[PDB]
């Protein structure tokens, strides 16, 4: 009965966020390699935090030391007046970092902000994303106590699931920027197929690289947490044996029904599509 | 643990002789350690046999490690040979 | 022809064996059936008519 | 056939046909092919309709009621009336031969599905005699593809099995699907020359 | 729908001089409104033509936005539902088919076009007919991909 | 008014007019004591003594059960261990006395969560030994808790029934045999009726009315002896599982999917230094 700070069940991600953080990261950091932070605005309902506005807060990080880091909360809570006054509903609910990973002082960070929400969300964008997939990874801190008595508590970011949907007007702008290259012709297979085959190039790689980390384990270079080797074991363990043979008939006869479904469709496709040549046909003639 | 989980059936009788321990006694044993919640899974008398859904992820070192290597390995091959496959499939089916 | 059974000649063995499943694959044919027949009274009628 | 049962049973006696009782009779020989016993219980509520006409018929009360009374041995000794008056009878001699290859399946896998397997020595002496005129009749109809049962020779034995309708309901569709086809394909060439 | 503009002097107005200078045609490009027209457009302001300027980070961002998560593909829908909506569907295509026969029968050698367009059998057992072979066919070969990619790497 | 009826159904049942009772107490709403204002928290009390009195004759295990928590809810007899004390003892053969249901299954939980029940250790290992999915060997249970069970005799409500040994007996045969087929699929009708300490008949018999019941799905082969009680799968039952483990095997090496960059992100990070 002690958490009774609502858990962050996930976090939608608004365009309008990605756009303000990317002209903050371009403006800022164009040509050097420093990050750009600032704050999230947006309401919470029943642990989903909605995103809706960002606006830029100016950072610095010692390239050098990367434990300092030039943040300021003069500008921070103007801002939260001002916009405030602007739109009322809105309030402030994390801090965004533009970059490939997590630093150290991202906690010091939190640490700090969590003063201005007690549930703050951290939210890693990506403003050169390589990887496909969704350019933004929720977290948020969490105080782990370890089973180990000579380590104090520590507070371990843990990530949550993280969306991207676009409102109505935010829907209408999208496609009105993205009408020179989107594609809604497609028929849902050549979608479902491109995805399916997307998550085939994902999961071989993850086992090759799980492959890599157990090499670099052997050779004795890293070791792991015991929680994510202990989920590796577990989707090892989940695996059902392929070689199933009553499954196997299961298949067959699976295979045999939704095929000969699609004989049936095929087969008045052909009805129709004989048809409606006979009737060009027709009015050639005619 | 020992076994994979390709293969979860066992005979009560090597569940006997591993706690050389007695038929009535070894399903008594199963069933109290199903019923605890420290396992999960169905047993079958006929052939006398246990289907265990019971299966756990932890304790493990570098020979295991190792291990996955090769089964990592091995299925990389398999991802590898299938999209081989889908790659040689399709060049005479989309340039339609 | 009520519920299942069937039992041996003399060494009392029941015979009942059966199970439900609904196929879309018999209705699936029946569409077909008629679609191509009227495909075939369609292509009759049109053929009468590119010789007229 | 079996349709217009219902529709005998309530119409009229025109020139045609001004005997009540013959129209009756000829609603039924169409009726044990159409329906099974469930409707054959219907068939039991035509033959309350059958007290009130097939009453006057000692042929055909005697012929429809050998086989819902299991009396299977004298189920044949009237078929062979029935089909002897089914070539002399215009519109039926197009498909005598069709008619009792079709009663004669129904009535042996009629009692054969009331067994997992009885000897083939029984039903000579029970439902028609000649053990290798049995012998002879369900060796080819198991080559036809019908009547479920597997028979035995040597130990003197018929064993019935079970199969699912799947393999053959999965038969009839086969055949559609080439015959629609040839239809389509054989159109296709015929227009656009 | 934005528009932007700016006022015209009104003394240049009284002077009976065109308010600006144009060497360019771009300002022409897009039609006013005639309720702009209505509202003093050219007579106190006029338009001014809009264009966008984008960067292509803001782009690729831009394009990140619909991309569908790429475990979606993997989401494979329940067997016994996906087989009912199959179910259904094969008998709204024999509902179809039916009504489509008649349409196909009943349509006489004046057969009027804008009557069947006001109203046809079943709506339009054509069109239907043709949409939901479309979508059946989508779903059960996408399902067909989903289990068997499954299949092959799992 | 309710006292009034109350002498009334008090009457017909002393008559053993249970018919007439019935139709009288279904009158009496719960909600009408629910009203914050003999008093209230008396009639209360005997409105369910009552009607305990009633259910007794049906051998209604079941409703007579919610009654003692009505009765429980009181809170003068919450306040004073000597009536709370009894009744929650009370409370605990009939939950054990109720037959399988899945109200049944959730009073218990319910009952477990209690605070109070810590303070009945012995019982409460009832509650767990029925909650907890353990196979209860009649005679390890039995032989300890005859003599609770003959104590029951003195306190306030009379005896808990001559019958209520042997149909107790049930509860631990339906508790164990849902266990037994949730464990065991295909069980030998000897290895049954060993399992459950009985005879094959019975232990056949026991299982014929579960399955006429409904309570499991089964089919014995009595010319084999073999009970099986997993249902017939078609094999869309099959596969729907099968795909349904390995959506799970994608989401779960999804999930382990992105935990391995992370750690490389975390890692070559604490590298960096």
């Amino acid at each position: 009965q002690i958490f009774s700070s609502k858990s962050i069940e996930k976090v939608v991600v608004h365009p309008l966020v990605l756009l303000s953080i990317v002209d903050h990261y371009n403006r800022v950091a164009r040509d050097t390699k420093k990050r750009v932070i600032g704050v999230l605005l947006g309401s919470t309902f029943k642990g989903t935090v909605d995103v809706t506005n960002s606006y830029a807060v100016p950072f610095e990080e010692d390239d050098k030391d990367s434990s300092i880091w030039f943040l300021d909360h003069n500008y921070h809570e103007s801002m939260f007046s001002m916009f405030r006054r602007i739109n009322a509903k809105e309030h402030v609910v994390g801090w965004y970092s533009t970059g490939p990973k997590l630093r150290e002082n991202d906690l010091d960070v939190h640490r700090l902000f969590s003063d201005y929400v007690p549930n703050p969300v951290l939210v890693i964008i990506d403003v050169q994303p390589e990887e496909l997939g969704i350019p933004t990874k929720a977290y948020y801190a969490v105080e782990e106590v370890k089973e180990n008595a000579t380590q104090k508590s520590q507070k371990v970011f843990v990530h949550v699931p993280s969306e991207i949907a676009a409102h109505e007007v935010e829907e209408i702008g999208v496609e009105h920027l993205l009408r020179d290259v989107k594609d809604t012709t497609i028929s849902t297979l050549a979608t479902e197929v491109t995805g399916k085959l997307g998550a085939l190039k994902g999961l071989d790689a993850r086992l090759r690289e799980i492959r890599s980390y157990l090499e670099l384990v052997i050779q004795e270079k890293l070791p792991l947490n015991h929680e994510i080797l202990y989920h590796l074991q577990d989707v090892f363990n989940l695996l059902p044996n392929l070689s199933v043979l009553e499954l196997v008939k299961a298949f067959a006869v699976k295979t045999n029904d939704m095929m000969l479904v699609i004989y049936l469709s095929s087969l008045i496709r052909s009805v129709i599509a004989l048809h409606n040549l006979i009737n060009n046909k027709m009015l050639n003639k005619e | 643990f020992n076994r994979p989980a390709e293969d979860r059936t066992i005979p009560l009788k090597v569940i006997a002789e591993r706690t050389r321990l007695s038929i009535e006694d070894v399903e008594y044993l199963l069933m109290k350690s199903l019923s605890v919640h420290l396992i999960e899974g169905i047993i079958d008398q006929m052939e006398g046999t246990v289907h265990v859904s019971w299966v756990q992820p932890r304790v493990l070192g570098i020979p295991q490690i190792t291990s996955l290597r090769d089964r990592l390995d091995s299925w990389l091959g398999k991802v590898n040979t299938a999209l081989l496959s889908v790659e040689a499939e399709t060049p005479d089916l989309v340039a339609s | 022809k009520k519920f299942a059974g069937t039992l041996d000649q003399g060494a009392g063995c029941l015979i009942i064996f059966d199970d439900h499943k609904t196929e879309d694959i018999y209705e699936a044919t029946l569409d077909t059936i008629s679609n191509v027949a009227k495909v075939v009274d369609s292509l009759f009628v049109r053929s009468a008519k590119i010789m007229a | 056939a079996a349709s217009l049962f219902l529709d005998s049973i309530s119409t009229f006696t025109t020139y045609e046909l001004f005997p009540y009782d013959t129209f009756i009779f000829y609603t039924v020989l169409t009726s044990i092919i159409s329906l099974d016993r469930v409707s054959l219980k219907q068939k039991v509520v035509d033959a309350p309709e059958i007290l009130t006409v097939i009453g006057k018929i000692p042929y055909l009360s005697e012929f429809l009621n050998s086989l819902y009374d299991c009396q299977y041995k004298s189920f044949f000794s009237a078929f062979a009336g029935l089909t002897e008056q089914i070539k002399f009878d215009r519109y039926l001699h197009r498909h005598f031969r069709y008619y009792m290859r079709e009663v004669r399946t129904v009535v042996y896998s009629q009692f054969l599905e009331s067994y997992k397997s009885v000897t083939i020595e029984a039903m000579a002496k029970a439902f028609g005699v000649t053990v290798e005129f049995i012998d002879l009749e369900l060796s080819r109809f198991i080559a036809a593809g019908k009547l479920h049962c597997k028979i035995d020779k040597v130990v003197g034995v018929l064993e019935t099995n079970r199969p699912d309708a799947k393999n053959a309901l999965y038969q009839a569709t086969i055949k559609q699907g080439d015959f629609l086809l040839n239809r389509i394909q054989k159109l296709s060439r015929v227009i656009d020359l | 729908v934005m528009d932007a503009f700016r006022l015209i002097n009104p003394q240049t107005m009284m002077l009976g001089q065109e308010p600006r200078q144009t060497t360019s045609n771009l300002g022409h490009l897009n039609k006013p409104s005639i309720q702009a027209l209505i509202h003093g457009l050219n007579r106190h302001y006029y338009s001014i033509a809009i264009n966008y300027r984008k960067n292509e980070l803001e782009e690729k961002m831009l394009l990140n936005l619909h991309k569908k998560k790429w475990n979606d593909g993997l989401t494979l829908k329940k067997f016994d539902v996906h087989s009912k909506t199959n179910e259904q569907t094969v008998q709204e295509m024999l509902g179809l088919a039916i009504k489509y026969n008649k349409a196909v029968q009943e349509e006489d050698e004046l057969t009027p076009e804008k009557l069947v367009i006001a109203k046809v059998g079943r709506q339009d057992a054509k069109k239907h007919l043709e949409e939901h072979v479309s979508n059946l066919m989508s779903s059960n070969i996408i399902q067909t991909l989903g289990t068997m990619l499954d299949t092959v790497i799992f | 008014k309710i006292a009034f009826i109350l002498e009334q159904v008090r009457l017909c049942l002393d008559r053993k007019d249970y018919i007439r009772a019935q139709i009288l107490s279904r009158k009496i709403s719960p909600r009408v004591f629910d009203i914050d204002p003999p008093s209230l928290p008396e009639l209360k009390r005997i409105y369910y003594e009552l009607m305990i009195r009633y259910y007794k004759h049906h051998n209604d295990y079941l409703e007579i059960c919610r009654c003692y928590k009505s009765i429980y809810e009181i809170s003068s007899v919450k306040e004073d261990p000597e009536q709370w004390t009894p009744i929650l003892r009370k409370i605990c053969w009939y939950l054990a006395l109720a037959p399988h249901d899945p109200m049944q299954s959730s009073l218990l939980n319910s009952t477990l969560e209690d605070k109070n029940l810590f303070e009945i250790p012995k019982f409460k290992s009832l509650l767990k030994q029925l909650v907890t999915m353990e196979v209860i060997l009649w005679t390890v249970l039995w032989n300890e808790f005859e003599s609770e069970f003959d104590n029951e005799k003195n306190l306030l409500g009379g005896p808990l029934g001559e019958k209520a040994g042997e149909d107790l007996k049930q509860r631990v045969i339906e508790h164990n045999i849902l266990v037994i087929s949730k464990y065991y699929s295909r069980i030998t009708l000897k290895r049954l009726s060993d399992l459950l300490c009985l005879s094959l008949q019975e232990a056949e018999k026991h299982l014929s009315d579960m399955v006429v019941s409904k309570a499991l799905i089964a089919k014995i082969d009595r010319p084999m002896g073999i009970v099986c009680f997993q249902v017939v799968k078609d094999s869309n039952d099959i596969l729907n599982s099968w795909s349904m483990n390995l959506e799970k095997l994608l989401d779960l090496v999804e999930k382990s999917c992105h935990q391995i960059h992370k750690e490389t992100m975390v890692h070559k990070a604490s590298l960096e230094v």
